[PDB]
C-alpha cells in the first residue's frame, strides 16, 4: 500500500506517493545535479539544473519537484537530460566572475564539479559580465555576492531553519541580487550555517577567508563542547593546527547545522 | 608591473606539485587582499618539471633561465619566499622576455 | 471565412457608441438571463462551454471547459476562488483594454455566470495598475451592479453568493503569468510557481482558484445566452467562435475589430483595420499572436489564416491575436531586438535559464543589429534559444525563445549581410 | 574516441569460451574488456594447468609472458590478485 | 551537496605528534601509520583487517540521511 | 640587451597565555 | 622586519642561525607598492581587468565601481579604480 | 483623481 | 537595488498614513481574505507612493508596521514593481512607450521631441522638478502606438507638436484633456466602425432556448 511503483533507467523502485523525482533516483542510487535544493530547505526550483526526462514525455521535469507519478521511467542519462544540463551550465557559467583561484570554495564547489561532470568544455558567452556590490551582512560571513547563482537557499535557511527573515531578494531580470535590502547585519546564532548551505563561494567566512584550501585540510571527526546540545561536527586541521570547524550530519541531534559560537 | 607580488595563494602550485616541494600558508593581508606568508620551494626535494609554471593563474610562480645556484649548504637550496621574490626580481626581465616568446605556444 | 455579422458580435459597445455603464448595459440587455442560466444548474453552464469548444482567449489556448472543469471537483472545505487577469503586458494586446473600459459590465456578469461554473466564492479582478483610469470604469460598473443586487449575496435573486473586487497590477508582464497573478493577488513578488502543484489544487491563499483571460470570462454568459452551438459554429474545429484581434503597425487604420476567427490574414488587413500602410507587398512580417509568438513573413501569411490550429501549423500562435506588422521600411533585427529587450527589462529572474540566457541574447542580438557580431554566431543564438525555450519554470522563457527562432527561421540572410556590412568598412 | 575494431572484440570473445569449454575446470567469469584484451579468471589451483595450454597448444600458443603482478585489494577476502599477462 | 564520498567504509589509524619544524616551520611527523587510510567496501571486511593485522578497531555504524517528504504544494498552504 | 639563511617567515600560531605579574 | 613580519627576540633561540650571516628581506615591500598605485578612473558602471597583457596577466575579472564610495579593487591586482 | 479608484474601493466596500 | 541611508531619503524622513489615508487602508485590508495582511501590502504601498511619490524607507517600513509583515516583505515588493519609485518623481512623470509597436508606429519619434521640449535627458527630473522623463515599455493601448502615460494621462496617438503641445499645456495651467488627440474615439478603426455599424440588439435578443 502506498507504493506507486517507479522507475529509474528501469531499476523499477518502489516510492511513496509524493516523492519528488529527485528522491526516487536517490534510493536507486543515482544523483540528479542539483542547485537551490537542499533536503531540509523548502523546494524553490529556482536553478532548473535538475530538469530529466521521464519517459514519453514531451518537456523534461523538474526533478525536486514533480512528485513522481504511477509508471514514469525517469531517464537520467539520456541524451535529453544531458542537453538540459550542458546547457544551462551554461548559463550559470555565463554571468559568474571567475576568481576561482580567489573563490575559497575552491574545492568546496558544488557548481566546478557539475560543470566538470555534467557542463560543458567551453564556453561560448563572447558577451561581458556582470558585477554586484560586495556588501556587509556582519563581521563571520564575507558575502563576495557577485559570486551569487541566485539559488535562494540562503533566503530560505534565513526564513525556515532560522527565523531571521531578513534575507530577500531584491528587483527582477539580470540584477536579481539576493542581499538585504538596507544594510542590517544578518545577526543571529545558526547565522554561520548560510557559508556551508551557499554552494556557491558568494558569501563564505570572513575568519576562514584564505588560511587553506580544502583537499589540505585533514579531516577529523568529533563533538561540540561549547554548549549541551554535543552537536556531531568535523575539525578540519592542516599541518597540525584547526582551520574550521563545519557541521557533519547527526540525524538526531545538528541534522547539518552548528552554532555560531562552536565554528 | 606596479609592484604587488602575482602571487595570490589558490596553492594549487601546492597541490599539482608532484614531490610535495611546495608548502604555502596564507592569511588575508591588512589590505584585505590574499597572499601567502609563507611560500617554500625545497629545490633539494623539487624535480623541475615545470608543471608549477603550467598551473598559476597568475603566472606568478615561474621557471626562471638560471641553472647556475649550486651552494655550499644544503639549508641554502631551501627557499622561502623573500629569496624566491629577490630570485624574480634578479630575473624578471628575462623571464618577462622567456614568458613573451613563448605564451602563443601555451 | 470571418466577416461575422454584427448581431452575431460579442461585444457591441466595442468603440464605445453605447452608455458602457448600466443603463447603455441593460440597452444592450447584457443581464436578460443571469437569473435563469444560474438556475439551470452549473452542470448546464460548463455543458455549454464544452460544446462551445471555446479556447483560451489569453496567450495560451487550452479548452475554456476543461479548465473551469478541474475545480468543479467538491470543495475539501476551502473556499474555491475566481481569478480575471485584466493584465495585458503583451504588446498589441489592447484587445482586454476595450471590455474593460467600454463593456465593463459583461465582464460583471461573466465573472457571476463563469463564477457559478466554478461555485467560486468570490472573483478578484487584476487589472494592470497602469490602467488607473480603466480602474476607476470597472468599480463604478461594479458599485452599480451591486446596488442593482446583480451581484453579492443572492446575486441575482437566486441562492448563489458572489462578490467581485478589482485589484492594482504594478506593471509588470509577469504578473500575468497564472501562478504568478496569484502571488501578487496573495502579496509577495510577483514569481511564478512550479506547475507540479496546479493552480486549482493550490489556489490562491490555499484555496482553489482558476485564472481566465477577460475575454474568456466576458463571452461565457453570452454563448450560455447564444448556446455553445451558435458560437460553436463561427469556429473552425477546434477553433471556434470569434476573437477580438488587435491589429497594429504599418497599416493604414490600426484598430480592434471582434471579427471572425479563421480570417485569412491577407484579408483582415485589406478587408477591416487597415489594408498595410504602403501596400500588402510592403510587408517584410507579420507578428499574429504578439510579441511572444515568432512572426511570419510575407509568402506565408496570406495562405494561412487567423485561427490556434492553422497557426500551429504554420510554427506561429494565435496567442492574444495582436496582429503587428512591419513594413518593408523597417530593421527587423532591431524590432525583434527591443523585444528581447522588452524581456531583459520584465522577466522575474527566478529561473536561471531565463534569466541569463534572456539577458544573454540581448546582448547578442544588439551586436547583430550593429552587425559587429560574425556570422557563425546567428546558428550560436539558435542553440541559446532552445536551452531557453524548454527548460524555464513559465512560459516567458518559451515566448521569448520564439521571436528570436523567428528572425533565424526566416531572415537568416538579412543578419548575415549585416554581419558583412560591419566586416567590409572595418 | 579510440579506434575500436569489432573484428578483434568478436575474435578474442570467441577463443574466450574456447578456452573456457577446453578447461571448464579451473576457469570462472572469462570476459573481453571493452579494450579489446581477454582476462581469463582461473581458480588458484589452475595456475599450472591453463598457463601450460596456452603456453603448448596450436590453436593458442601464447609463447612469453610479458608480467607477473599482484594488485591487493584489502577487502577481498583473497588480498592478491596474481595476474599474468601473456603475448 | 554530493554524496559520492560518503558511500565507501575507510578504517583510519588514530592521529599522533605533528610538531613544528625549527629549521623552515613545516609540520614534521614521528607516524609512520598517519596517512594511511585503507578502503573497505563493507564493515565486515574491514573488521576482518583489523583483526588478522591485530590492530584495535571500534566501528562506528553508517549513518544514512532518514527520507524526508516534500511537496512544492505543500508550503504554498497559507494556513501552515 | 644593450650566503642566504632559510627561516619561517610565518608568525606563531599559539600564544601562551603569560602569567600575571602581580603577585597574590 | 620582513613582509609578514617574522622576527626573532632576544631569548628566541634559531636567531643564530644569521651569527655571523644575513637575512633574507625585501625592499620594495609588496605590501605598499599597490598602495603607491594610482586609482584607475573609469566611465563605466563596470571595468575589466586584465592584469595587463591579456594571457601575460590574470583571469579577466569585471570589476563593479559602482560607488565612489568604494574604489572597486580587483581581488588579483590590488589595484583601486576610481569609477 | 489620484485617489478616485481608491475611494470607489470603499464605496465597494460597504 | 540598495538602499544607502541619505538624510533626505531615510527614516528621519517620518511617515505616517494621513487620518483619510488610514481609513483608505483598512478598505483595501477587508477587500482581501480575511486573517491575510500581506495581500494588501502591495495596494498599501500604493497609497504609500499615493500620499508621497519618493516613498522613502521610512515609508516601506511603516508600511510593513500598518500590514505587520516582515519588513523585507515589503522591501522586496517595492523593488520588483516599476509602479513604485524608491526615489523622488518629478510633478508630471510622464513615461513614454518604446517597445516594438510603438516603435514601429514612430514611438522613438515622440522621445526626441519630448527631450528637447523638457529640454533635459531622457530618465531623471527636469531642473523644476516638472516633469520627469523615462523610457518605460509596453503600457497598454497599442493600437495607439504613439503614446506618453503621465500620471494615467495615457495620452495617446500622438504627433510630435502634439506632446510639445500638451507639455506646454502642463507647463502652463493642468487636465491638459488627457487621452488620444487625434479624431478616433478610443480605439476605433480610424475609416469607422466596420465591426458595428448598425444599432445593438436589445435586450433578450436571440436568446437561444433551454
Ligand atoms: C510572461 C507571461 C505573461 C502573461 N500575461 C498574460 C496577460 O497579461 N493576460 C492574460 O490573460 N494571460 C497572460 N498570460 C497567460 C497566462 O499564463 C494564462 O495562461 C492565461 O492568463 C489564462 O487565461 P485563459 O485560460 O482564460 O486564457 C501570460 C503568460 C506568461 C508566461
Ligand atoms: S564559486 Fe568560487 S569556485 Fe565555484 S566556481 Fe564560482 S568561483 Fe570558482
Ligand atoms: S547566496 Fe549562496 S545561497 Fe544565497 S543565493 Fe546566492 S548562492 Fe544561493
Ligand atoms: S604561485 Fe601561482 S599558483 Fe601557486 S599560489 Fe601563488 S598564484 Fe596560485
Ligand atoms: S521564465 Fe523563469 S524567469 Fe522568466 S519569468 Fe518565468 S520564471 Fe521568472
Ligand atoms: S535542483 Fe531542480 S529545482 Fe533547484
Ligand atoms: S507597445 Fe506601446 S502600448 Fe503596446
Ligand atoms: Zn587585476
Amino acid at each position: 500500500s502506498n507504493l506507486i511503483e517507479v522507475f529509474v533507467d528501469g531499476q523499477s523502485v518502489m516510492v511513496e506517493p509524493g516523492t519528488t523525482v529527485l528522491q526516487a533516483c536517490e534510493k536507486v542510487g543515482m544523483q540528479i545535479p542539483r542547485f537551490c535544493y537542499h533536503e531540509r530547505l523548502s523546494v524553490a526550483g529556482n536553478c532548473r539544473m535538475c530538469l530529466v526526462e521521464i519517459e514519453k514525455a514531451p518537456k523534461v521535469v523538474a526533478a525536486c519537484a514533480m512528485p513522481v507519478m504511477k509508471g514514469w521511467n525517469i531517464l537520467t542519462n539520456s541524451e535529453k537530460s544531458k542537453k538540459a544540463r550542458e546547457g544551462v551550465m551554461e548559463f550559470l557559467l555565463a554571468n559568474h566572475p571567475l576568481d576561482c583561484p580567489i573563490c575559497d570554495q575552491g574545492g568546496e564547489c558544488d557548481l566546478q564539479d557539475q560543470s566538470m561532470m555534467f557542463g560543458s568544455d567551453r564556453s561560448r558567452f563572447l558577451e561581458g559580465k556582470r558585477a554586484v556590490e560586495d556588501k556587509n551582512i556582519g563581521p563571520l560571513v564575507k558575502t563576495i555576492m557577485t559570486r551569487c547563482i541566485q539559488c535562494t537557499r540562503c533566503i530560505r535557511f534565513a526564513s525556515e531553519i532560522a527565523g531571521v527573515d531578513d534575507l530577500g531578494t531584491t528587483g527582477r531580470g539580470n540584477d536579481m541580487q539576493v542581499g538585504t535590502y538596507i544594510e542590517k547585519m544578518f545577526m543571529s546564532e545558526l547565522s554561520g550555517n548560510v557559508i556551508d548551505i551557499c554552494p556557491v563561494g558568494a558569501l563564505t567566512s570572513k575568519p576562514y577567508a584564505f588560511t587553506a584550501r580544502p583537499w589540505e585540510t585533514r579531516k577529523t571527526e568529533s563533538i561540540d563542547v561549547m554548549d549541551a546540545v554535543g552537536s556531531n561536527i568535523v575539525v578540519s586541521t592542516r599541518t597540525g593546527e584547526v582551520m574550521r570547524i563545519l557541521p557533519r550530519m547527526h540525524e538526531d541531534i545538528n541534522e547539518e547545522w552548528i552554532s555560531d559560537k562552536t565554528r | 608591473p606596479s609592484g604587488e607580488e602575482r602571487c595570490i595563494a589558490c596553492k594549487l602550485c601546492e597541490a599539482i606539485c608532484p614531490a610535495q616541494a611546495i608548502t604555502i600558508e596564507a592569511e588575508p593581508r591588512a589590505d584585505g587582499s590574499r597572499r601567502t606568508t609563507r611560500y617554500d620551494i625545497d629545490m633539494t626535494k623539487c624535480i623541475y618539471c615545470g608543471f608549477c609554471q603550467e598551473a598559476c593563474p597568475v603566472d606568478a610562480i615561474v621557471e626562471g633561465p638560471n641553472f647556475e645556484f649550486s651552494t655550499e649548504t644544503h639549508e641554502e637550496l631551501l627557499y622561502n619566499k623573500e629569496k624566491l621574490l629577490n630570485n624574480g626580481d634578479k630575473w624578471e626581465a628575462e623571464i618577462a622576455a622567456n614568458i613573451q616568446a613563448d605564451y602563443l605556444y601555451r | 471565412f470571418g466577416s461575422l455579422k454584427d448581431e452575431d458580435r460579442i461585444f457591441t459597445n466595442l468603440y464605445g457608441r453605447h452608455d458602457w455603464r448600466l443603463k447603455g448595459a441593460l440597452r444592450r440587455g447584457d443581464w436578460y438571463k443571469t437569473k435563469e442560466i444560474l438556475l439551470k444548474g452549473p452542470d448546464w453552464i460548463l455543458g455549454e462551454m464544452k460544446t462551445s469548444g471555446l479556447r483560451g482567449r489569453g496567450g495560451a489556448g487550452f479548452p475554456t471547459g476543461l479548465k473551469w472543469s478541474f475545480m468543479n471537483k467538491p470543495s475539501d472545505g476551502r473556499p474555491k476562488y475566481l481569478v480575471v487577469n485584466a493584465d495585458e503586458g503583451e504588446p498589441g494586446t489592447c484587445k482586454d483594454r476595450e471590455i474593460m473600459r467600454h463593456d465593463p459590465h459583461k465582464l460583471v456578469e461573466g465573472c457571476l455566470v463563469g463564477g457559478r461554473a466554478m461555485g467560486a466564492r468570490a472573483a478578484y479582478i487584476y487589472i494592470r495598475g497602469e490602467f488607473y483610469n480603466e480602474a476607476s470604469n470597472l468599480q463604478v460598473a461594479i458599485r452599480e451592479a451591486y446596488e442593482a443586487g446583480l451581484i453579492g449575496k443572492n446575486a441575482c435573486g437566486s441562492d448563489y453568493d458572489f462578490d467581485v473586487f478589482v485589484v492594482r497590477g504594478a506593471g509588470a508582464y509577469i504578473c500575468g503569468e497564472e501562478t504568478a497573478l496569484i502571488e501578487s493577488i496573495e502579496g509577495k513578488q510577483g514569481k511564478p510557481r512550479l506547475k507540479p502543484p496546479f493552480p486549482a489544487d493550490v489556489g490562491v491563499f490555499g484555496c482553489p482558484t482558476t485564472v481566465a483571460n477577460v475575454e474568456t470570462v466576458a463571452v461565457s454568459p453570452t454563448i450560455c445566452r447564444r448556446g455553445g452551438t451558435w458560437f460553436a459554429g463561427f469556429g473552425r474545429e477546434r477553433n471556434s467562435g470569434t476573437k477580438l484581434f488587435n491589429i497594429s503597425g504599418h497599416v493604414n487604420h490600426p484598430c480592434t475589430v471582434e471579427e471572425e476567427m479563421s480570417v485569412p490574414l491577407k484579408e483582415l488587413i485589406e478587408k477591416h483595420a487597415g489594408g498595410v500602410t504602403g501596400g500588402w507587398d510592403n510587408l517584410l512580417a507579420v507578428i499574429p499572436g504578439g510579441s511572444s509568438t515568432p512572426l511570419i513573413p510575407k509568402s506565408v501569411c496570406e495562405t494561412v489564416l487567423m485561427d490556434f490550429d492553422a497557426l500551429v501549423q504554420a510554427q506561429t500562435g494565435l496567442g492574444t491575436a495582436a496582429v503587428i506588422v512591419m513594413d518593408r521600411s523597417t530593421d527587423i533585427v532591431k524590432a525583434i531586438a527591443r523585444l528581447i529587450e522588452f524581456y531583459k527589462h520584465e522577466s522575474c529572474g527566478q529561473c536561471t535559464p531565463c534569466r541569463e540566457g534572456v539577458d544573454w541574447m540581448n546582448k547578442v542580438m544588439a551586436r547583430f543589429v550593429k552587425g559587429d557580431a560574425r556570422p557563425a554566431e546567428i546558428d550560436s543564438l539558435w542553440e541559446i534559444s532552445k536551452q531557453i525555450e524548454g527548460h524555464t519554470i513559465c512560459a516567458l522563457g518559451d515566448g521569448a525563445a520564439w521571436p528570436v527562432q523567428g528572425l533565424i527561421r526566416h531572415f537568416r540572410p538579412e543578419l548575415e549581410d549585416r554581419m558583412q556590412r560591419f566586416a567590409q568598412q572595418h | 574516441v579510440r579506434p575500436r575494431s569489432d573484428v578483434t572484440h568478436k575474435q578474442l570473445s570467441a577463443f574466450g569460451e574456447y578456452v573456457a569449454e577446453i578447461l571448464p575446470k579451473y576457469v570462472q567469469q572469462v570476459q573481453v574488456s571493452c579494450l579489446d584484451e581477454l582476462e581469463i579468471c582461473i581458480h588458484p589451483d589452475g595456475v599450472i594447468p591453463t598457463l601450460t595450454f596456452l603456453r603448448d597448444h596450436t590453436n593458442a600458443q601464447f609463447k612469453s609472458l610479458a608480467d607477473l603482478t599482484a594488485v591487493d585489494v584489502p577487502t577481498r577476502q583473497n588480498r592478491f590478485e596474481i595476474v599474468y599477462n601473456l603475448l | 551537496s554530493g554524496v559520492n564520498n560518503t558511500k565507501k567504509w575507510k578504517m583510519e589509524f588514530d592521529t599522533r605528534e605533528r610538531w613544528e619544524n625549527p629549521l623552515m616551520g613545516w609540520a614534521s611527523t614521528a607516524d609512520p601509520l598517519s596517512n594511511m587510510v585503507l578502503t573497505f567496501s563493507a564493515k565486515e571486511d574491514a573488521i576482518a583487517f583489523a583483526e588478522k593485522n591485530g590492530w584495535s578497531y571500534d566501528v562506528e555504524e553508517k549513518k544514512v540521511p532518514k527520507p524526508k517528504s516534500k511537496s512544492y504544494g505543500a508550503n504554498f498552504s497559507w494556513n501552515k | 640587451p644593450t650566503q642566504y639563511v632559510p627561516y619561517s617567515t610565518t608568525r606563531k600560531k599559539i600564544h601562551e597565555w603569560v602569567p600575571p605579574s602581580t603577585p597574590y | 622586519i620582513t613582509h609578514t613580519g617574522q622576527v626573532y627576540d632576544e631569548k628566541d633561540y634559531r636567531r643564530v642561525r644569521f651569527v655571523d650571516r644575513q637575512k633574507e628581506v625585501n625592499e620594495n615591500f609588496a605590501i605598499d607598492l599597490i598602495a603607491q598605485q594610482p586609482v584607475n578612473e573609469v566611465e563605466h558602471r563596470i571595468i575589466a581587468c586584465d592584469g595587463g597583457g591579456g594571457a601575460l596577466g590574470h583571469p579577466k575579472v569585471y570589476i563593479n565601481l559602482d560607488k565612489e564610495t568604494k574604489t572597486g579593487t580587483c581581488g588579483y591586482c590590488g589595484l583601486q579604480f576610481k569609477q | 483623481n489620484t485617489y478616485t479608484f481608491l475611494d470607489l474601493n470603499l464605496d465597494l466596500s460597504k | 537595488f540598495v538602499h544607502r541611508d541619505t538624510p533626505e531619503n531615510n527614516p528621519d524622513t517620518p511617515f505616517d498614513f494621513t487620518p483619510e489615508n488610514y481609513k483608505r487602508i483598512e478598505a483595501i485590508v477587508k477587500n482581501y481574505p480575511e486573517g491575510h495582511q500581506a495581500a494588501a501590502v502591495l495596494p498599501v504601498l500604493d497609497l504609500a507612493q499615493r500620499q508621497n511619490g519618493w516613498l522613502p524607507i521610512s515609508a516601506m517600513n511603516k508600511v510593513a508596521e500598518v500590514l505587520q509583515v516582515p519588513p523585507m516583505r515589503v522591501y522586496e515588493v517595492a523593488t520588483f514593481y516599476t509602479m513604485y519609485n524608491r526615489k523622488p518623481v518629478g510633478k508630471y512623470h510622464i513615461q513614454v512607450c518604446t517597445t516594438t509597436p510603438c516603435m514601429l508606429r514612430d514611438s522613438d519619434s515622440i522621445l526626441e521631441t519630448l527631450q528637447r521640449k523638457l529640454g533635459i535627458k531622457v530618465g531623471e527630473t527636469t531642473p523644476d522638478k516638472l516633469f520627469t522623463l523615462i523610457e518605460v515599455e509596453c503600457l497598454g493601448a497599442c493600437v495607439n502606438a504613439p503614446m506618453v502615460q503621465i500620471n494615467d494621462n495615457y495620452y495617446e496617438d500622438l504627433t510630435p507638436k502634439d506632446i510639445e503641445e500638451i507639455i506646454d499645456e502642463l507647463k502652463a495651467g493642468k487636465v491638459p484633456k488627457p487621452g488620444p488627440r487625434s479624431g478616433r474615439f478610443c480605439c476605433e478603426p480610424a475609416g469607422g466602425l466596420t465591426s458595428l455599424t448598425e444599432p445593438p440588439k436589445g435586450p433578450g435578443f436571440g436568446v437561444q432556448a433551454g
